[PDB]
């Protein structure tokens, strides 16, 4: 079948750069590819149609190439708004397949490595009254995304009782923010007196720890 | 002008069916197709199918069993059903308008899009979020930026919207996308990083919205 | 040296009456050895494949021809035509085409 392939995966470019996004078919699609850009919240909006064609109201650095299986879009001056993720997509055949669309490359904007500030967050009194315990850990305006939260508890280290979340660049610095909530009972928390999360980050020398000691707050 | 507009947010339990409506202003629907692509939280774009100009129905091979696709040309409406429904069916469904840009070659590309529908599938029902303060146990005394905020736990389905002082304090604030926890309830934290010499004389409140079920809950945050 | 490609255009419609003679074009352009070319009619939200019918390659300077043969045309043949071809595992389709009878 028509498999669409987008390579790299994500391309970290500063502003004013040149992108340049590839898009492989499996078998031969003609020029029947599309090119879609997608923001954070929003519905993706059509770029190049036909291959190499500009739709309705696009800015003219957007160039589509390529015909058959090789594809290329390409921004020649990189603008803040670009930075979003994009799709291609074949309207050469729609018989018998897993999809019309590629995996997608998010283009993101490269800076300075910046380190995290490490905060945690201990349960509150209202929310262990109904006996659970969220532990929260937060390492902000940092770069780039790569991050390691390390969970202990009494210098054990903990798997599979935290989940974590991460924010879009941010749009004055370019920087990424990461929550990370240890959950447990009332009961297992009262059991451990240290709380800490150990953070690895390529703008730390040595990976920082933030803890509390339970009811000593 | 020319637009696609969709029917409201969907909440359904496994095993129910979805019937998605997709409008067109501004055109005829005898003259586009209309191609439907879910959107999983995270996730890539996937086609699940599409209605062409001519009224011939396509289906990704991994939808055809579950998913029908009808129009009304006369209402000017499109519409999708999503039978035998599974969590993993969580998305924000999108109708695009399909233009058959060439009158020689059967080939389209998808111009205009609508706003999306988010259809929530769970074993779960509606419960607005518990508001818990995020204040640290400990700060030290050299440190000009303190940390506070909100962990919004437990509430169903998707979404809320987190403020701080009725929208007046927007600056360091980091809202975290949500989580999709083992109870199947969704949880977040909402965060904002302050100068530490106004802790004293500032108070710090989220304003946590729950539209779905019309819950509206104002958190101050102290330090200890 | 170049791809399968089925040139039936947009709109294109025939007005013909019955019990007189009728063949429907599928122009089928090919640069390897002759693509497999099928027809089909429009029912509903399928096209339903025609078949055990005659059908004629007429082969012309840089395009080619893949006729569908109405000896004669019946009352019964009223509706929407397209062609398609199945080549690199998939199939792609043309234009419909509309007969009025």
């Amino acid at each position: 079948e028509i498999v669409l392939t987008q390579s790299p995966g994500t391309l970290s470019l500063s502003p004013g750069e040149r992108a340049t996004l590839s898009c492989q078919a499996s078998q031969s699609i003609s020029t029947a590819l599309a090119w879609y850009q997608q923001k954070p919240g929003q519905a993706p909006r059509l770029l190049i149609y036909a291959a190499s064609t500009l739709a309705s109201g696009i800015p003219d650095r957007f160039s589509g190439s390529g015909s058959g299986t090789d594809f290329t879009l390409t921004i020649s001056r990189l603008e803040p708004e670009d930075f979003a993720v994009y799709y291609c997509q074949q309207g050469y055949s729609s018989s018998n397949l897993d999809n019309v669309f590629g995996g997608g490359t998010k283009v993101e904007i490269k800076r300075t490595v910046a380190a995290p500030s490490v905060f945690i967050f201990p349960p509150s009194d209202e929310q262990l009254k109904s006996g659970t315990a969220s532990v929260v850990c937060l390492l902000n305006n940092f770069y780039p995304r790569e991050a390691k939260v390390q969970w202990k508890v009494d210098n054990a280290l903990q798997s599979g009782n935290s989940q974590e979340s991460v924010t879009e660049q941010d749009s004055k610095d370019s920087t990424y923010s990461l929550s990370s909530t240890l959950t447990l009972s009332k009961a297992d928390y009262e059991k451990h007196k240290v709380y800490a999360c150990e953070v690895t980050h390529q703008g730390l020398s040595s990976p920082v720890t933030k803890s509390f000691n339970r009811g000593e707050c | 002008q020319v637009q696609l507009v969709q029917s409201g947010a969907e909440v359904k339990k496994p095993g129910a069916s979805v019937k998605v409506s997709c409008k067109a202003s501004g055109f005829s629907l005898s003259s586009y197709g209309v191609s439907w692509v879910r959107q999983a939280p995270g996730q890539g774009l996937e086609w699940m199918g599409a209605i062409s100009y001519d009224g011939i129905t396509y289906y990704a091979s991994w939808a055809k069993s579950r998913v029908t696709m009808t129009r009304d040309t006369s209402t000017s409406t499109v519409y999708m059903e999503l039978s035998s429904l599974r969590s993993e069916d969580t998305a924000v469904y999108y109708c695009a308008r399909g233009d058959y840009y060439d009158d020689y070659v059967y080939v389209y590309a998808l111009d205009i899009w609508g706003q999306g529908t988010l259809v929530t599938v769970s074993s779960a029902s509606t419960k607005g979020p518990s508001v818990f303060p995020l204040a640290p146990c400990s700060r030290s005394t050299s440190e000009s930026t303190a940390a506070l905020g909100c962990l919004v736990k437990d509430y169903f389905p998707e979404p809320v919207t987190v403020s701080w002082n009725s929208g007046a304090l927007t600056s360091g604030v980091h809202t975290f996308p949500a989580v999709l926890q083992s109870s199947g309830l969704y949880s977040l934290s909402s965060v904002v990083t302050v100068p530490s010499s106004s802790l004293g004389t500032k108070t710090y409140t989220c304003n946590v919205d729950h539209k779905p079920s019309n819950t509206k809950v104002d958190k101050r945050v102290e330090s200890k | 040296s170049c791809d399968v490609q089925l040139y039936i255009k947009r709109q294109s419609e025939h007005s013909i009456l019955a019990g007189d003679p009728f063949e429907l074009e599928c122009p089928v352009k090919y640069c390897a050895n002759r693509p497999h070319v099928t027809w089909c009619k429009l029912n509903g939200t399928t096209c339903v494949k025609l078949e055990d019918r005659q059908t004629s390659w007429k082969e012309e300077k840089n395009i080619s021809f893949f006729i569908l043969h109405f000896e004669p045309v019946l009352p019964n043949d009223n509706g929407s035509y397209r062609c398609s071809a199945n080549f690199q595992s998939n199939l792609i389709e043309s234009h419909s085409t509309t007969l009025y009878v």
